[PDB]
């Protein structure tokens, strides 16, 4: 495969000395939890949590301790970084209800006082559509108004309704392909479709950094699961010439099917899949593609149609294609698009529609206003203006960020920015020190990443203006000054 | 000014050895123990080795 | 937090020895040991050197070889539930550059206190009793082992 | 012996030494039994190629028969409520799980467009950041106080709660007994967790004390393991395969005589069952505290997607951080917390409906007996029962064929039933075909008669 | 160099042999190449 345009992506490496250190934090702070430890086993120190009832005290005990380490003496530190309420529109501006805590941090008591005006940089807004005033709303309202908050059956018996199907003949002529079927959850979509397309006596090819969704499903399938290294294309090669050969592993016998699952851009690195590639090998070693395109069907594009479209390749070429409205349309739910036999084989065996309730009606409505507003059937220019402030504003943010020292990740397109902040302490140090200049962002520490890397993710909209980027940008300069950062040798 | 700047170089320290996160007596017995040590070191190295950093530490001063 | 949000791994607990940085950190953290112990006074070398060899060995044995499971919960469904670290590391793949490194580190560390006690019988002992802990669980044979069943649950 | 053991000692060091890596090398080369062949053999680039190119994968989905009873999706020209409108026939809804009504209050509908008009319709982000409003925790609240328990946790989809809620809890290596006629999402949920599982009788407490026994006879014969091994009792209130109620007290007394936790399905019993409708441990009048997680789904009688566990905080905490639906996923929309919130508050306000849909259901039970083909499985208290073949024929298909001709003659007559769907090659234990009757507090009585009569015409009419 | 040489011969027997093993296991491990995965299976 080639590339109509250059791909140009940047994964910097960790100087010597921050490894040093933060291993040297990472010990520090685990020598203090055994001592923790310590002093509440013995009683010494009193414990804040729950504990099993008197009458339960000789069952077996329901948690393993060990298993809670990290939870108690690692994460109950900044743990009030994370679980931030709000009390307004995911927009550009946020309010956020703000707390306090005296025990440090094991339970929080609400002030009074509300912060307002926090810019927005962790909800995943791409095209601005999170609005509680415009015309979605009131078509969301109209279908409140007739059908109600919600369904109460499956599909399969009296829960399908007239706006399921065609909220489904837009989602396919959106996509290109030639059908679509819509679920009420992006993680149900694969949790109960990767079951049914896959079994006991195929393979899966999982990429390193798959979503927790995709693992799942492949997992609830008996398939085996092989996983190759993050858009290491040398590495697919090797894993299906090695498949195709040998068989499978006990006795010698073809595999019956060879699943890729890839998704558009990976959330936490920003690195868009090699789409030609992989999909130059899938046809090359007769395979099947699995692209989940939760992150790039708004963000990406020209237009907004993924990263078949801003490769500029076919969506016939690939198999299934798996998305999310959550991200970019605003409302919650999931759809996978294929060829008509594929949508009928999910329609008839799949476990969302058999079993599962189906979506709201205001939803499909929000979605159906959105997609049609993208595309242009409304009439305005609306459409193009937010996929072209989008692609604007991630361009100047992330090449004055790289411009100022930080560590940057991903390719030069993907919204989503993380900066790598690389120590233990810093984490939670950011995120206040950031709250208190009111932008509010997302920091992801050891257990999810390697040990080395700790991140915060910027993720970008359409909705900031050049105004609102400058004073996130002059912020996140004197924090960086502040904390010393700026890891980059090159700039 | 130096005040300032040696808030700034504690607040550094604190940030690199995860002292931050700690409660302020965990920080206490750390330090005391940090200090301790760099003390015993200081009176072996004066006792036992030859004075040879105490030029350098004068040539600094001067 | 939550592990999965940023790999895919089952259990990140078997790439820690493998990530940059952590060789020289761990042969920087032996260097300190030995500092702070050399600073104590009325200790002479050849005891110094006896309570680094001991002291890393046994704080070899207690992390590597006792502690098992994993500090964090991990999705899949407790694998490794009763595995200690050595066999965690690379998902059983006997041999590696990190267990190579592993292995050999207490040996040259061993090497050296001898030579530097000069080679007394009691700090012979000593030494080869700690290294001979350290190495044995470190044969590819002794995997899943509990010896009369101590340290099985 | 003790001159050769005095001779020994009297020899020098390294010989000794020699002599003791000589014994050890004897040792090694005794126990090395394995005759290794030394020879190594590798395939050529050709032969790669040509096995790349005898290789064929099967299609990605097989073909379908077309004559599938699932193929044709019931099209609903509006909302499904009372007096719906399906495949262009009016109708009257027996099919729809809206228990309570509450799908079409003006008033639920008053809550749902106020919160819509402040925050819109997607949350845009999960609930470990930014992704948590104060409705939620409003909901949640609301949820512990009605059920009278410390907390609850609300998942934004119904299947994915109990489906992330066993899992979190028990791990590989611990037991788990779980009744037969459970639910497709209690099988997953097992399924994701590699526990064993063992199965019971539905509704049979013998075979639960003898696999018990069994159990305590395994924990005798190695008692270190049985101190480290969870054992877990997974059971519905009303279950749905077959509407037929747990014996909860009985359960409650095995779990303290056995030393196992149970975890209980309220779905179907939440809203329907008890003095003021808070499951089958109203019902029987057990004490909250005995039930370690009580799972729910408010699809069926709250009328709002998603769904909720509940129980102390020592076990819910948990799941806010083992939870994958709730870690991994984006959170439940305003809108349909606050028509939940109405829900719970017009529940509480009137604690009649519950009798009266009691009434309906026991009226409505009584009047299906005495169908020559059609048996009424189920029980006198469930709002949905079924009917279910009593002479059955050779096959399934035929006997689903002959359920649907009974469905299409009772729709062309203006009554709207459904069949039951399940997974075929899936399902652990496959229930028979039956047709699904589903009883409301908006079905007035002579509708109840009228679809009696229609049902017991149209079975005479096809089986005979 | 040669005062090591010297030192290393003024030591006993028995720890030079012990260092000399030892110095084998070294050898030995670092050509050991051979990343073995430990597993068995069997067909039915
Ligand atoms: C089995 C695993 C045991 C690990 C012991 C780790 C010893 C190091 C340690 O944490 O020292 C701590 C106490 O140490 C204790 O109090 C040990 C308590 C073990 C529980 C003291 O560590 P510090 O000097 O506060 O740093």
């Amino acid at each position: 495969g080639l590339y109509k345009r250059p791909f140009n992506e940047a994964f910097e490496e960790t100087p010597m000395l921050v490894a040093v250190l933060t291993y040297v934090g990472y010990g520090v702070l685990t020598l203090f939890g055994y001592l923790r430890d310590f002093l509440r086993y013995w009683r010494i120190e009193k414990c804040h949590h729950a504990t099993e009832r008197e009458e339960q005290k000789d069952f077996v005990s329901l948690y393993q301790d060990f298993e809670n380490f990290y939870t108690r003496n690692l994460y109950m530190r900044i743990r009030d970084n994370w679980n931030r309420p709000i009390c307004s529109v995911p927009g550009a501006r946020v309010d956020i209800m703000e707390r306090q805590s005296h025990d440090y941090n094991w339970s929080f008591k609400y002030t009074g006082n509300i912060i307002k005006g926090v810019i927005n940089m962790g909800s995943y807004n791409y095209l601005g559509f999170a609005r509680n005033t415009g015309s979605c709303q009131e078509a969301a309202a109209k279908v409140l108004e007739e059908y109600g908050a919600g369904v109460c059956s499956t599909r399969q018996e009296i829960g399908n309704l007239d706006k399921h199907e065609e909220l489904e003949e837009l989602v396919a002529r959106f996509l290109g392909v030639e059908a679509a079927m819509a679920y009420g959850m992006g993680f149900a979509t694969n949790s109960m479709n990767i079951p049914a397309l896959v079994g006991k006596g195929c393979l899966i090819l999982s990429d390193e950094l798959n979503h927790a969704s995709l693992v799942l499903g492949a997992r609830l399938s008996g398939a085996t699961i092989r996983i190759f290294k993050h858009n290491n294309m040398q590495s697919l090669e090797k894993l299906l010439k090695d498949a195709i050969v040998y068989g499978q592993p006990r006795t010698r016998r073809p595999w019956k099917k060879i699943l890729i699952l890839v998704e558009g851009i990976y959330s936490m690195e920003g690195s868009i899949v090699r789409l030609p590639e992989v999909i130059a090998l899938k046809k090359k070693y007769k395979a099947y593609l699995y692209l989940d395109e939760a992150h790039s069907i708004g963000a990406l594009g020209p237009t907004g149609r993924g990263v078949v479209e801003y490769f500029g390749l076919d969506p016939e070429d690939v198999d299934v294609m798996m998305g999310t409205f959550t991200k970019s349309f605003g409302a919650s739910g999931g759809y996978i698009g294929g060829k008509k036999e594929l949508i009928d084989y999910l329609r008839t065996h799949s476990h969302s529609a058999v079993y599962a309730t189906s979506l709201s009606p205001p939803v499909v409505e929000q979605i159906i206003t959105s997609m049609k507003c993208i595309m242009g059937q409304d009439g305005t220019s609306l459409g193009k203006e937010c996929v072209q402030q989008l692609a604007e504003n991630t361009r100047y943010f992330r090449r004055r960020l790289k411009e100022m020292g930080f560590i940057i990740y991903g390719n030069e397109d993907s919204p989503v920015v993380p900066l790598m902040l690389y120590m233990p302490a810093k984490i939670g140090a950011f995120g206040r020190e950031m709250l208190k200049r009111n932008i509010g962002v997302v920091v992801v520490g050891f257990p999810a990443t390697p040990i080395i890397e700790s991140r915060a993710r910027f993720c970008l909209s359409a909705a900031h203006t050049k105004e609102i980027l400058d004073t996130a940008l002059k912020e996140i300069d004197e924090v960086g000054d502040l904390l010393q950062l700026k890891y980059s040798r090159h700039r | 000014r130096a005040w300032k700047q040696m808030s700034w170089f504690y607040y550094q320290y604190l940030l690199v050895t995860a002292l931050y996160m700690l409660e302020p007596w965990e920080r206490t017995v750390f330090n005391s123990m940090l200090v301790s040590i760099v003390g015993m070191a200081l009176y072996t190295g004066y006792v036992f080795m030859p004075q040879h950093i105490m030029a350098i530490l004068h040539y600094f001063e001067i | 937090m939550n592990v999965g949000t940023a790999h895919s791994e089952v259990n990140p607990n078997t790439r820690v020895m493998n990530s940059r940085g952590i060789w020289l950190s761990y042969v920087l953290a032996i260097g300190l040991l030995h500092i702070v112990l050399l600073s104590i006074p009325f200790v002479s070398v050849p005891v110094v050197w006896t309570l680094t060899n001991l002291i890393h060995n046994m704080g070899m044995y207690i992390f590597l070889h006792t502690v098992k499971g994993t500090p964090f919960e991990t999705p899949d469904q407790g694998k490794a539930r009763l595995l200690t670290h050595w066999e965690q590391m690379d998902y059983g793949v006997q041999f590696t550059a990190s267990r190579k490194f592993l292995t050999i580190t207490p040996i040259v560390l061993y090497f050296l206190t001898s030579f530097y006690t000069k080679y007394d019988q009691i700090h012979f002992v000593l030494n080869t009793v700690s290294l001979m802990s350290v190495l044995i669980p470190k044969l590819p044979q002794l995997h899943g082992v509990r010896i009369f069943g101590i340290n099985k649950y | 012996l003790v001159e050769m053991v005095q001779a020994l000692y009297e020899a020098p060091a390294y010989h000794l030494i020699l002599e003791g890596i000589l014994i050890l090398w004897i040792i090694r080369l005794l126990f090395s039994k394995t005759y290794k062949l030394q020879e190594r053999s590798d395939l050529t680039v050709k032969e790669k190629e040509e096995l790349i190119e005898e290789w064929q994968p099967e299609p990605l989905v097989p073909p379908v028969p077309k004559d599938h009873p699932a193929l044709n999706y019931n099209i609903v020209s509006g909302p499904p409520s009372h007096k719906t409108v399906v495949n262009g026939k009016e109708c009257i809804n027996f099919a729809s799980f809206n228990f309570l009504g509450l799908l079409d209050n003006p008033r639920v509908k008053a809550a749902a467009l106020a919160s819509l008009k402040k925050y819109g319709v997607g949350t845009c982000g999960p609930r470990g950041f930014y992704g948590t409003f104060d409705v939620h925790l409003d909901l949640e609240d609301r949820l512990a106080k009605f059920m009278k328990t410390e907390e609850a946790i609300i998942y934004s989809y119904g299947f994915a709660t109990i489906a992330s809620a066993i899992p979190a809890y028990s791990k590989r290596g611990d037991i788990v007994f779980v009744d037969r006629a459970a639910c497709f999402a209690i099988q997953k949920g097992l399924q994701a967790s590699r526990s064993d599982i063992k199965l019971f009788k539905h509704n049979d407490m013998a075979d639960l004390e003898r696999l018990l026994k069994e159990q305590e006879i395994e924990d005798q014969k190695n008692p270190r393991k049985a101190r480290v091994t969870r054992r877990f009792i997974v059971v519905e209130g009303l279950y749905m395969n077959t509407g037929t109620i747990c014996p909860l007290p009985e359960l409650v007394k095995l779990k303290y005589k056995y030393k196992a936790r149970i975890f209980l399905e309220e779905s179907l019993s939440f809203g329907v069952l008890g003095e003021h409708g808070r499951g089958v441990t109203e019902h029987y009048g057990i004490n909250i505290d005995d039930i370690d997680l009580i799972s729910a789904n408010m699809e069926n009688a709250l009328a709002s997607i998603g769904g909720f566990c509940c129980g102390r905080s020592f076990v819910i905490d948990h799941q806010r951080l083992s939870g994958q639906g709730y870690c991994f996923s984006a959170s439940l929309p305003p809108l349909l917390a606050a028509a939940a919130i109405e829900a719970l508050n017009i529940m509480e306000e009137n604690p009649g409906i519950f009798a009266v849909l009691k009434e309906k259901c026991g009226q409505i039970h009584k009047a299906l007996q005495g169908i020559s083909g059609l048996k009424v499985v189920g029980e006198s208290l469930s709002p949905a029962f079924h009917l279910q073949l009593e002479e059955s024929t050779g096959s399934r298909e035929q006997d689903v064929r002959l359920l649907q001709e009974i469905v299409d003659q009772c729709m062309n007559r203006s009554i709207a039933l459904t069949q039951a769907r399940y997974l075929e090659k899936e399902e652990k234990c496959l229930p028979p075909p039956s047709i699904r009757v589903v009883v409301t507090v908006e079905q007035t009585e002579e509708e109840l008669e009228r679809a009696a009569s229609t049902i017991k015409e149209v079975a005479q009419a096809v089986l005979l």
